[PDB]
């Protein structure tokens, strides 16, 4: 299957 | 990016066929275009009269002639190159990871091949400013070395939010060499969706020494590495991602050559060979490239992932 | 915990077919769901229809598909580590003795090598709280070396019923290299009764020096060394045990690396190369590892087993 | 004691198969059934189908699975021990030289090598009363130097009819390194009949290192040195005797190790370094043990045979 | 086969 | 081959 969290699109790496 | 199935009802296909087709693997246009008319055969729902028709259709989707060289010259000028983290290694590259390809890193053990792959599914999100791809990466791994925590230590290097980083990243451990190919079907269902720019299947042939034996099941074996290398192959023309193997070595005892023999040398356009320098130096090497002079450039694992010989 | 194969009845498999599926080794769903279709398919009262059932059905029972790295870091990070009984070696491995992975101890004689894996057999039975495994130990022993004196010298450092931490220990004499693979299978069914938390193969390769002579049996020693190595890592991942194997060396004359080849190099995730110090101490050093640094460190030889350089 | 061979006739085996496994080397159960399936294949008339049913019928006859700690810890506590004619050296060894296990004794010419050997080749004959293991002993000598009237000397001390003693005491000469491995062929079948206590093999690597010349015969010398290794610690299985054998020593010009390499340093399982004391005192060292600690022991060569320091 | 003992299932070692 | 006293079996050392 596809993880609730797998299927969520990119996201731009925040900085810290 | 690649256009979806969904386009061919717009063009007279039934959407049953559709849904007859993304069984079977197929999710884009050009997974359908790039197909055999064999492969659409060996379809259940589907006969020859449709399969000329879905072939004929999609044909006219995406560009399946000839071009220029000038043409083609541009459109390749503009194609992503990832950085491996390291400055002396990326000059060996001529960039870095080509993206639209099948590259291929192969060693002894302890030679930083799972190392790299954990660099580059970090440096795969970077903005393309930084030398990266903007994209998630897809860790399909066969040994149970995926170690979450050298992406923490990488990202920290290159500041991003080692919590965000590792969302970005799509883990799988595939336990046989069946369940590895399996794992390629339901990746050509999620690249549509999302946006990955770099698939990592390390190793790519450690589960092909043991799952077939001797001799007797050589030819079955190769068969079977080569159906997986040529859907990878696929991925890499479908959503233009990078596709970076590693692959283990034996002994020849007539001093180590990689082992999948003839089928994974052919398959892959870029062969990185990696040695044991001194200390935690390492050694790479292009084995074989296209376009890349023969020649070695020398690296190292350092607590924050791969990166130049801290010396 | 992993679930036993009895599960597959109530899903649509015939009774009769678990009963010809637990005598070809497999004992929990994970074993028939990880198992390819080539190998059920050479059981003999199975065929392609059946093997197609049993892997689809089995298949729904545990998960074999992507997730995230952070999913996966979270499950990790409750992994156990089990001590060495030394905190300068502790200190190194960042915990213990990982379970669910092949740990490999290799070097000259009188290393301590046989000596770690006593420590560790009677360790792995502490409270997670003290930093064991809560579990049982499974000692197969190549060599004739299994001195249970030695377990009860290490029962009565950590105040354990010496009487009782004998009762935890299964131990199994290997006669040949056959052999040493059949108490594998044998080791897959116990594991689903009690709970063990430590598996230990030594010597691993002492049998392939021998029973494989020359270099005309080379080939069939590392494919038949290749399938225990095999073998082991199933057993890591269908109970989350730790697999602790300790491997014999030979000088390179052309000063001492460790015997079979790249295909026990490639298999094992952790190298502990031990030499030998002064007097009762050794030198422990992370050989090779996926996540540890590559470091050294110093523990020693004492007659309460396995501890830090009482010096 | 072992169970003759024979007994497989009663579970369904041809008495002529019988007849072709004791011209191979077997002559009890335990042989046949720690034998691989490789070796009873390399068998004339013997074929899979048979060596299968050969080695399935064994297996009945005789324990190869898993037992606990406590079943081994048991069984093992009451092992033999034998004396070695000094009060100071059996303090060293716990108990004195341990039977079912290989011992090795190496040293610098002088040293006392033999003359353990002759002490222990009498004390083997006394009653477990006085610490003995009340059977014969075979006296394998490669180099010449196998005296009677050292144990006639040795019989004296523990007032035992010399005459008798000597009838206790197959002795034979090996004259190379073929030869020296056909007598442990034959002393298979000897032990069979009676009841040996003790194997002496003096020297184990003497006629190594001439038959083998340089380094061009290296590897071919080390091969063939394990198989014998290999076919003493069956011995040690079948018959639970004590092997003892000698070994000389090399200088390292880079101050003495002993040789035989690799192969036979993990084989054993005991190592006594002896050194030269003052006088006639001696002082032997545990080098490995699986058990006994590092520790040194002051013994001494007596008109009367190995004896404590008469000083 | 398995021992009378080896099939008993894990015990807490006790202290002493 | 095997001596015709080698065949013999076990003789418990008398004393003297
Ligand atoms: N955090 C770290 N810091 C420094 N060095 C490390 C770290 N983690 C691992 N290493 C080193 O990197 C090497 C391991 O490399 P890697 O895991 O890529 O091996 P590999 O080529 O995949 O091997 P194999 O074939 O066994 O899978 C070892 O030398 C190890 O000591
Ligand atoms: N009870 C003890 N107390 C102290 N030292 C001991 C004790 N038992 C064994 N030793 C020492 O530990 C070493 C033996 O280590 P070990 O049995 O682990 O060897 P190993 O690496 O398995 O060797 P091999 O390849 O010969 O099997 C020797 O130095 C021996 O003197
Ligand atoms: N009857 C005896 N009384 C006293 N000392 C003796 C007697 N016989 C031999 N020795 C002494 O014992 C030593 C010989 O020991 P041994 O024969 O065991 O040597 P070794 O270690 O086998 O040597 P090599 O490697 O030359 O064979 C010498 O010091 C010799 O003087
Ligand atoms: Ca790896
Ligand atoms: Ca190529
Ligand atoms: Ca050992
Ligand atoms: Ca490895
Ligand atoms: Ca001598
Ligand atoms: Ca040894």
């Amino acid at each position: 299957f596809v993880s609730p969290a797998a299927q969520k699109a990119f996201q731009p790496p925040r900085s810290c | 990016g690649p256009q979806p199935i969904s386009r061919l009802e717009q063009c007279g296909i039934n959407a049953n066929d559709v849904k007859k087709l993304e069984e079977a693997g197929f999710h884009t246009v050009e997974a359908v275009a790039y197909a055999p008319k064999k492969e659409l055969i060996n379809i259940k729902g589907i006969s020859e009269a449709k399969a000329d028709k879905i072939l004929a259709e999609a044909a006219k989707l995406v560009p399946m002639g000839f071009t220029t060289a000038t043409e083609f010259h541009q459109r390749r000028s503009e194609i992503i190159q990832i950085t491996t983290g390291s400055k002396e290694l990326d000059k060996l590259l001529q960039g870095g990871i080509e993206t639209g390809s099948i590259t291929e890193m192969f060693g002894e053990f302890r030679t930083g091949k799972t190392q790299i792959c954990h660099t580059l599914a970090v440096t795969c999100q970077l903005p393309i400013d930084r030398g990266g791809g903007e994209g998630k990466a897809m860790y399909i791994d066969t040994e149970g070395t995926f170690r979450p925590e050298r992406l923490l230590a990488v990202a920290e290097r290159y500041g991003l939010s080692g919590s965000d980083v590792l969302d970005n990243v799509a883990y799988a451990r595939a336990f046989n060499t069946d369940h590895q190919t399996q794992l390629l079907y339901q990746a050509s269902a999620m690249m549509v969706e999302s946006r990955y720019a770099l698939l990592i299947v390390d190793s790519a042939t450690a589960l092909y020494r043991t799952d077939y034996s001797g001799r007797g099941e050589l030819s079955a074996r190769q068969m079977h590495l080569a159906r997986f290398l040529r859907m990878l192959l696929r991925l890499a023309d479908e959503f233009g991602v990078a596709v970076v193997i590693t692959n283990q070595v034996v002994a020849q005892v007539d001093p180590k050559k990689p082992i999948g023999g003839n089928i994974i040398a052919h398959a892959s356009t870029t062969r990185l060979y990696l040695r044991k320098g001194r200390g935690e130096t390492r050694i790479c090497k292009i084995y074989d490239s296209p376009c890349l002079p023969e020649a070695e450039a020398m690296f190292a694992i350092n607590a924050d992932g791969v990166g130049d010989a801290k010396d």
